[PDB]
RNA sequence: AUGCCCCGAAACCCCCGGGCUACACGCGCGCUACAAUGGGCGGGACAAUGGGUGCCGACCCCGAAAGGGGGAGGUAAUCCCCUAAACCCGCCCUCAGUUCGGAUCGCGGGCUGCAACUCGCCCGCGUGAAGCUGGAAUCCCUAGUACCCGCGCGUCAUCAUCGCGC
RNA sequence: AGCGGGGUGGAGCAGCCUGGUAGCUCGUCGGGCUCAUAACCCGAAGAUCGUCGGUUCAAAUCCGGCCCCCGCUACCA
């Protein structure tokens, strides 16, 4: 009842290069990582190790909402921006391989009210 | 000689129905798959599902269990490269739906936005939900 | 284009992330069907309009597919898009929610792009919802016209159930 | 207090007597017609019969006990 990605536990996971982990992932997941990673994923990974090095006591903050949750960012708590404040994300394992906005919703969910005037044809 | 039903790993078959049509009744399996395994196990598809002895039957369900190793191409089982073991593997009747059900019940533990979609019943791949997908009753104004 | 009134360190100019894609419900215009005046599998036939250098790409190789690697010729009555579908012949199914219908969802593989979760398009296996011809009402059309069938261009990095034409 | 009568969609009435589908008119919601409203047309929702028991192959219908409503009469601190 441990964790395993594809016959893997957590550990040999984590002593993988970026390139046989792709090879894991789904095909949107190693596309985007072929092609690299932009700028702003950069210092948002750095951050990252630091934080995980045991330097960086505050918290996490990004606008980063294309970002793929890999291995080594397990544990940690990030606050993603859904358009108006920033939210916080528990990492857990079964989250590799899924964009961060996944976890940020952008929309309030719907309660309707009474129908007003002009809702029918009769109302009119 | 002919029976009218014959049972297949836990579904029975219509004995009249050629063979190819028959194993369709069983869930995980449809028509191009029914095909596939009905030319490995070297058995005619247009041969009525009838006449089938135990022996064939047997093997059918042999081939059943572990397609790939029989032959049968990795592009074409049902669940491709498992989340937990990485292998190829094909599912059929209960194993099927408990699969299914795992991987919806781990979407939704994590949270994420397909699992909140499930659970509330809306459409998950992205529709436009103003016009249609509308069940329900006229509200009064 | 322009008078008057307003803002004039914000109602002007940039950058990042959201939204215009929400969903008890009413309505317009369509597409796919409810099967035999058919569904599937193999085989055989015949177009026109337009467009191409930030592009059209034959021809060879690899892959089950979507696609990948090289690449002649073309600034074009020369090269390319470009060997349409409805139709015809043979076999299976025989009036059934089915070998009718293909919505919804699971898993896997690709392409464009700085970026594909919100919110893109394509392919393989699986899954298999309503629907069995439609009340009162009401629309279009007089000849190569209406019905039926596909194709080109616009939009366009990618995306056509639309518009204009054939 | 005594006697007589009656309880059925939101409203007012059939369906009893002769047991075996719960109908009629108005009303509410939705769509039609009209430039718009009313009138008119179409479709759908809505009572399982005041409760409880007995009878019967089967009860709103036959019977009995309760709850409520209406009418008539006796009734002088
Ligand atoms: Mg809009
Ligand atoms: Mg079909
Ligand atoms: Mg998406
Ligand atoms: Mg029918
Ligand atoms: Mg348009
Ligand atoms: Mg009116």
């Amino acid at each position: 009842k441990e964790f395993r990605y594809r016959g893997y536990t957590l550990e040999q996971l984590m002593n993988m290069s970026l390139e046989e982990l792709a090879k894991l992932l789904p095909a949107r997941q190693r596309r985007s990582l072929k092609r690299g990673l932009t700028p702003e994923q950069k210092k948002l990974l750095r951050k990252i190790r630091l934080a995980k090095k045991g330097k960086y006591n505050k918290p996490i903050r990004t606008h980063c909402r294309d970002m793929i949750v890999l291995p080594e960012m397990v544990g940690l708590t990030i606050y993603v921006h859904n358009g108006k404040e920033f939210v916080p994300v528990e990492i857990k394992p079964e989250m590799i391989g899924h964009y961060l906005g996944e976890f940020a919703p952008t929309r309030k969910r719907v309660q309707h009210g009474a129908p007003g005037i002009g809702a029918t044809r009769s109302s009119m | 000689d002919f029976r009218h039903i014959v049972r297949v790993a836990g579904v029975d078959l219509d004995g009249n129905k050629q063979l190819r049509w028959a194993l369709t009744a069983i869930k995980g399996v449809g028509i191009n798959f029914a095909t596939m395994v009905c030319r490995v196990a070297g058995l005619d598809p247009f041969m009525k599902a009838g006449y089938l002895t135990d022996e064939q039957v047997k093997k059918i369900e042999e081939i059943l269990q572990d397609p790939v190793a029989h032959g049968i191409p990795r592009w074409a089982v049902n669940r491709p490269k498992d989340y937990e073991t990485g292998r190829d593997l094909h599912l059929i009747t209960a194993k099927l739906d408990m699969a299914i059900r795992e991987d919806i019940m781990r979407l939704r533990r994590i949270r994420a936005y397909r699992g909140i979609r499930h659970e509330l019943g809306l459409p998950v791949r992205g529709q436009r939900t103003r016009s249609n997908f509308r069940r329900g009753q006229t509200v009064g104004v």
